[PDB]
């Protein structure tokens, strides 16, 4: 629970919530390679590929989610090119996984893990086998963490959606469900431009509906500008549309190959 | 690397601030453990002439005691709580250095004068003891333990704009599913009969028997040097002080899983005529003192009859005359040495 109740002073509010104008600003350069709707499928692709890394390893889900938001935040800023997102996917799970005490990942558990998931989940898209070693990974740790500016603790909509859902009374009726979409928000932006309540509070109010459960006079009696929700609501209902229309299997090793790729040296 | 970007590398190692550049440490080492590196270092620019602590950290690359160090102290902002400045990341030969403000005194060499002394302090003894709560208080709340709280980890500022402000230091970050199992003068007693896990109440005795070498100059548990967390002679000073607890002190002490060991070992008997009153008493301070009773709430046996931080700073003791300054020594002139380099 370590700095559970300070998220209005933490570095992920301060810093790392972001103007949406910045980050669409910031993503121009690799859409000279890419279209926008091709740079959404390959953020799902990756959020898929760390979620398995993660289910391999026997990491709890918010672990998996910290080494998903650390990724989105390094390409926020840079480029596909700078540094190969397939090194840096399990550099940021190892990355996480070295936050909690509870447990250690060691190197040749990772490398396995990269290696094994890749090949019996991930071989429509990568026909070869994972290609980096334990150096790599240290260090491409260390430009994660200089990039960052070290701020490693991360809040997310899981603790607050719990609070909720037992302040409601409907934990075995909604709880599962809105849990489930939580997973689905890191599949977008969100977790870049709003505070983790807000997301929760949206995920619980799709659940709500596809349920048919009124919880209307309970999100009445909240104090949350509900305009906010909305716009979050939207993105949830627009995320499962584009679910529907995408076939990553097919697509992905094509998408993959327009990836903007790094400069050699002299 | 290959398959990185070069004009990324090169621009990043262009403009990325290497702790040689912008700071002159070199001889200038004041400590030494399993920490790591501790040195005092002033900036190369001009711009201001301030004292520096840079720590570089023990081992190499990021360990997970290094991760969680690193994550903790980004967040963590309290006037009683040591406060990062910055990190080095040093590519080269994966080290990791950090920048705190310097702090010239500590209380291990501030009581090793007192006590040196055989051939203020009492304004400054509470003063002390509510700004060792207060940074407590504020880890606590955040649920953050320190886990090896002792006089060497509580520093004081000397001269500059934060005079005399405790500065809580090298909180115990990484410990294996936090566990005490994976000298002992300030270690409770649930920990000696094999606790399993840190808790609140186990830094909160640490802060008792810091109170009591403030009050004596001596550390209130003394014991001898010299795995496993049962140690005899610890317990033996601990209760040739405090005496041994009655069933109805420590009802739970039973379910502790080296309650049997301590059955074996000692007999109710032998300290019949020991208690915190008459230990105290002997060192001159009076067991109808607000400090006292204070100080006796600290050091409760059972953990959870153990005081919180919160109520502590509540005590009427902090409200009785002299009152707790910003300033532990309270615009009085600073008679303790600087540090020595090594
Ligand atoms: C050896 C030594 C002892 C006391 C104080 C100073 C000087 C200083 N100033 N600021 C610091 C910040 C810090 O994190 C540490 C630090 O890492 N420590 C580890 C042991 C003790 O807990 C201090 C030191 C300082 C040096």
């Amino acid at each position: 629970k370590a700095m559970a109740g300070n998220f209005w002073q933490s570095s992920h509010y301060l810093q790392w919530i972001l103007d949406k104008q910045d980050l669409l600003k910031e993503r121009q350069k690799d859409l000279k390679f890419l279209s926008e709707e091709e740079y959404w499928k390959l953020q799902i692709f990756f959020t898929n590929v760390i979620q398995a890394l993660g289910e391999h390893l026997k990491l709890r889900q918010q672990v998996i989610a910290t080494a998903t938001v650390y990724f989105k935040r390094f390409y926020a800023r840079y480029s596909l090119k700078s540094i190969d997102p397939v090194l840096m996917a399990p550099t940021c799970v190892f990355l996480a996984s070295k936050v909690e005490e509870f447990g250690v990942v060691s190197n040749t558990r990772l490398i396995a893990a990269a290696t094994s998931v890749l090949k019996t989940r991930f071989s429509y898209a990568f026909p070869k086998e994972f290609p980096y070693r334990m150096n790599h990974i240290l260090e491409c740790e260390f430009y994660l963490l200089e990039l960052m500016d070290c701020c490693l603790i991360v809040y997310h909509p899981y603790r607050p959606l719990l609070q909720y859902v037992q302040d409601m009374g409907q934990e075995d009726m909604l709880l599962p469900l809105a849990w489930r979409i939580v997973n689905d928000t890191y599949r977008t932006d969100l977790c870049l431009l709003y505070p983790p309540f807000m997301i929760a509070l949206a995920c619980l109010h799709v659940a709500c509906v596809v349920q048919q459960k009124d919880a209307r006079q309970w999100f009445a009696e909240l104090s949350v500008d509900m305009e906010k929700i909305l716009e979050i609501i939207r993105v949830i209902l627009k995320l499962y549309e584009q679910w529907k229309n995408f076939d990553e299997r097919k697509e992905m090793a094509t998408i993959l190959s327009k990836m903007p790729k790094p400069k050699p040296p002299p | 690397d290959d398959k990185m970007d070069y004009d990324f590398k090169v621009k990043l190692s262009s403009e990325r601030e290497r702790v040689e550049d912008l700071f002159e440490y070199e001889g200038c080492k004041v400590g030494r453990g399993t920490y790591g590196h501790v040195y005092k270092a002033k900036r190369k620019d001009g711009k201001d002439d301030k004292d520096y602590a840079l720590k570089q950290i023990e081992g190499t690359g990021i360990s997970m005691s290094a991760c969680r160090e690193i994550a903790l102290l980004r967040e963590l902002k309290h006037p009683n709580v040591i406060s990062l400045q910055k990190v080095f990341l040093s590519h080269a030969d994966r080290k990791v250095w950090l920048l705190f403000d310097y702090a010239e005194h500590d209380l291990w060499h501030i009581i090793k004068f007192h006590r040196a002394s055989k051939a203020l302090p009492r304004g400054m003894v509470k003063s002390l003891l509510y700004q060792i709560l207060d940074g407590i208080h504020y880890l606590h709340a955040n649920w953050v333990l320190h886990r090896d709280l002792k006089p060497a980890n509580i520093l004081v500022m000397g001269e500059g704009p934060e005079r005399g402000r405790v500065k809580i230091a090298d909180m115990g970050f990484a410990r294996l599913f936090n566990s005490p199992l994976k000298t002992f003068w300030y270690r409770a007693p649930e920990l000696l009969l094999g606790a399993r896990h840190y808790t609140k109440a186990i830094d909160i005795w640490a802060i008792g028997c810091i109170f009591a070498e403030l009050l004596t100059s001596e550390p209130i548990f003394h014991c001898r040097q010299e795995s496993n967390p049962y140690h005899h002679d610890q317990l033996d000073r601990i209760f040739n002080v405090m005496g041994f607890p009655a069933d109805k002190d420590w009802e739970d002490i039973k379910k502790m899983p080296e309650h049997s060991t301590l059955m074996k070992d000692f007999r109710r008997n032998t300290y019949t005529n020991c208690s915190l009153i008459k230990y105290m008493e002997k060192h001159k301070v009076k067991p109808d003192s607000k400090a006292f009773h204070l100080l006796q709430k600290l050091l409760t046996m059972d953990p959870i009859k153990r005081i919180t931080s919160e109520q502590a700073m509540q005590d009427p003791y902090f409200l009785e005359d002299p009152l707790p300054t910003s300033d532990v020594f309270a615009g009085c002139q600073i008679p303790y040495p600087k540090r020595e380099f090594l």
